[PDB]
């Protein structure tokens, strides 16, 4: 199929430039049939369009944006990035890298192309803050018929905290919760797995943080209390 | 350039038809390809109508898009309303200098039941009370309607301080989550027999309560 | 007097199912793209790579005109990069297609009261097709991990599903005819153009 991974910092200290790249998988990117754009959205806002670009060079750009945005195809590593300056609190938001339909001609020849997005990425999140990342400390929420143990992921900074759950190959009765915002400014969420009595002193159960921006790669065990 | 403008919240009864409209404020709708985009909560987007009324493929036939010169109004119709269409829905239009998209269309399907919070209070690990911190996991779940107010108590008397909660969000399910936090020193955490979590949904408590080892 | 032969493909008597995608190249040929503009008659007619206005008087190593039946619900699957049920299992373009692609409604003449069947199409391919690869095997799709054996059965579907074509049908499932013209950019002698 058609997968489009981004990639960001997570941080962008103000009046710097944010730079993101769109990993592409399952097709070419110097194909000149096709258009590839840049969408974000500031949270809990609605959407707007960056820029969009094919691989001739041809280029759109929004024009309340069109100042400071800059945009370019890897074609090497298959793969296109997003290049914003000068950036502001305003340019907190998910960026998403598409894929738009492609550019064709009717039989009259005029010619359509870029005017609407097929595939999506899965975004990457940008806060920009003049501080830095925070790893998470993790800790364990441990059990006291049907039984809920849990992940802690407290004290970190930007989002997004990815968790999965025994590498993985646990997702059912797994619900992750939306991380608060502190006073601090920073983050925390916790994840519970709802479980069987029976797989307690038996089936053991790893839940896998991994906080993108700061490198923080953390798994633990969590195992039940005695007496 | 243009406006886009989409009502801002429907509501319609499951099995039923709503439409979605999008109007133009400036120049005719028909000069331009209208695409409709679905985004469920905390997810990407993904294309549900594209040039006025074909879909990509898996998206549902109950989806079509139409086109009013009238009103200036693309439409998007659900039709056979289901109980996990609960999304926010984008339109969005272009000319050759700027895209457009709508503000947003959060779709709410009516008739689903009332639930009752389950309700999961953690005190803190003793991993974490070295190093000198109590937090307390208060987690609000599979409820709905999406209103709940959390009271934290110690003893059996009134905390009013240290409390973080999350605004609540729409599950996978349609039921909303929320969760609340409860940073304690261990001072205070040791100094109390017990503490008790009250999530009151709809006028109705449950009680959760927390003890030290 | 040498054109194309174009009523050959397009006018035509018999068209394949999509499954058994038929191809007619072209040499030593020039193209009367004239007698495809001043049509009206396709509902769609898409372009990618170049304008067809420009196309009479590039030059070209070979055309290949594909041809199929589908429903008017998958025609937009006939396009670079789509996903879908046409796309995947019964007819890929490439991503970087040079051609066009022209459709029209046939319900006066391949829609049969009481059901035309005789189109058809593949349901389930293990893997997706590559851009203009063929696929002609009835080879049990097993669905399942319960094996198959080479019999219909639990969780083994025939991979070919019947269009079942009505006169009375909707928009969505008439019958339509597609023909896709590829036009490949040789680093060898042009063979097909049009002045
Ligand atoms: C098919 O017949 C019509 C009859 O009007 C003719 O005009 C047309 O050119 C023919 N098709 C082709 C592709 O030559």
């Amino acid at each position: 199929q058609l997968q489009l991974q981004e990639s960001g910092p997570g941080l962008v200290k103000p009046s710097e430039t944010l730079s993101l790249t769109c990993t592409v998988s399952g097709g070419s990117i110097s194909s000149s049939n096709f258009y590839w754009g840049w969408i974000r959205q500031p949270p809990g806002k609605g959407l707007e369009w960056i820029a969009s670009i094919t691989y001739s060079g041809r280029t759109f750009y929004n024009p309340s944006l069109k100042s400071r945005v800059a945009i370019s195809v890897d074609t090497s590593k298959n793969q296109f990035s997003l290049k914003l300056s000068s950036v502001t609190a305003a340019d907190t938001a998910v960026y998403y890298c598409a894929r738009t339909f492609p550019s064709y001609y009717d039989r009259s020849g005029y010619h359509y192309l870029n005017y609407g997005m097929d595939v999506w990425g899965q975004g990457t999140t940008v806060t920009v803050s003049s501080a830095s990342t925070k790893g998470p400390s993790v800790f364990p929420l441990a059990p006291s018929g049907t039984a809920a143990l849990g992940c802690l992921v407290k004290d970190y900074f930007p989002e997004p905290v990815t968790v999965s759950w025994n590498s993985g190959a646990l997702t059912s009765g797994v619900h992750t919760f939306p991380a608060v915002l502190q006073s601090s400014g920073l983050y925390s969420l916790s994840s519970v797995v709802t479980v069987p009595s029976s797989s307690l002193g038996t089936q053991t159960y790893i839940c896998n943080v991994n906080h993108k921006p700061s490198n923080t790669k953390v798994d633990k065990k969590v195992e039940p209390k005695s007496c | 350039n243009f406006m886009l403008t989409q009502p801002h919240s429907m509501s319609e009864s499951p099995g039923k038809t709503v439409t979605i409209s999008c109007t133009r404020s400036s120049g005719s709708i028909a000069s331009n390809y209208v695409q409709w985009y679905q985004q469920r909560p905390g997810s990407s987007p993904t294309t549900v109508i594209y040039e006025d009324n074909q879909r990509p493929s898996g998206v549902p036939d109950r989806f079509s898009g139409s086109i009013d010169s009238s009103s200036n109004s693309a439409s998007l119709t659900i039709s056979g309303l289901k109980t996990e269409d609960e999304a926010d829905y984008y339109c969005q239009s272009y000319d050759s200098s700027s895209w457009v998209f709508g503000g947003g269309t959060k779709l709410t399907v009516l008739g689903q039941p009332k639930a009752n919070p389950t309700v999961t209070l953690f005190p803190p690990s003793s991993e974490e009370l070295q190093a000198n911190k109590a937090t307390l996991v208060c987690l609000i779940s599979d409820f709905y309607p999406g209103a709940v107010t959390v009271a934290w108590k110690a003893d059996g008397s009134p905390v009013k301080a240290g409390v973080e909660t999350t605004k609540p969000s729409k599950q996978s399910n349609n039921k909303y989550a929320a969760s609340s936090y409860l940073s304690l020193t261990p001072e205070q955490w040791k100094s109390h027999r017990s503490y008790s979590c009250q999530v009151t949904h709809e006028g109705s408590t449950v009680e959760k309560t927390v003890a030290p080892t | 007097t040498n054109l194309c032969p174009f009523g050959e493909v397009f006018n035509a008597t018999t068209f394949a199912s999509v499954y058994a995608w038929n191809r007619k190249r072209i040499s030593n040929c020039v193209a009367d793209y004239s007698v495809l503009y001043n049509s009206t008659s396709f509902s769609t007619f898409k372009c990618y790579g170049v304008s067809p206005t420009k196309l009479n008087d590039l030059c070209f190593t070979n055309v290949y005109a594909d041809s199929f039946v589908i429903t008017g619900d998958e025609v937009r699957q006939i396009a670079p990069g789509q996903t879908g049920k046409i796309a995947d299992y019964n007819y890929k373009l490439p991503d970087d297609f040079t051609g066009c692609v022209i459709a029209w409604n046939s319900k006066h003449i391949d829609a049969k009261e009481g059901g035309n069947f005789n189109y058809l199409y593949r349901l389930f391919r293990k893997a997706n097709l590559k851009p203009f690869e063929r696929d002609i095997s009835t080879e049990i799709y097993q669905a399942g991990s319960k094996p198959c054996n080479g019999q219909t059965g639990l969780n083994c579907y025939y991979p070919l599903y019947r269009y079942g074509f009505y006169p009375t049908d909707g928009v969505g499932h008439q019958p339509y005819r597609v023909v896709v013209l590829s036009f490949e950019l040789l680093n060898a002698p042009a063979t097909v153009c049009g002045p």
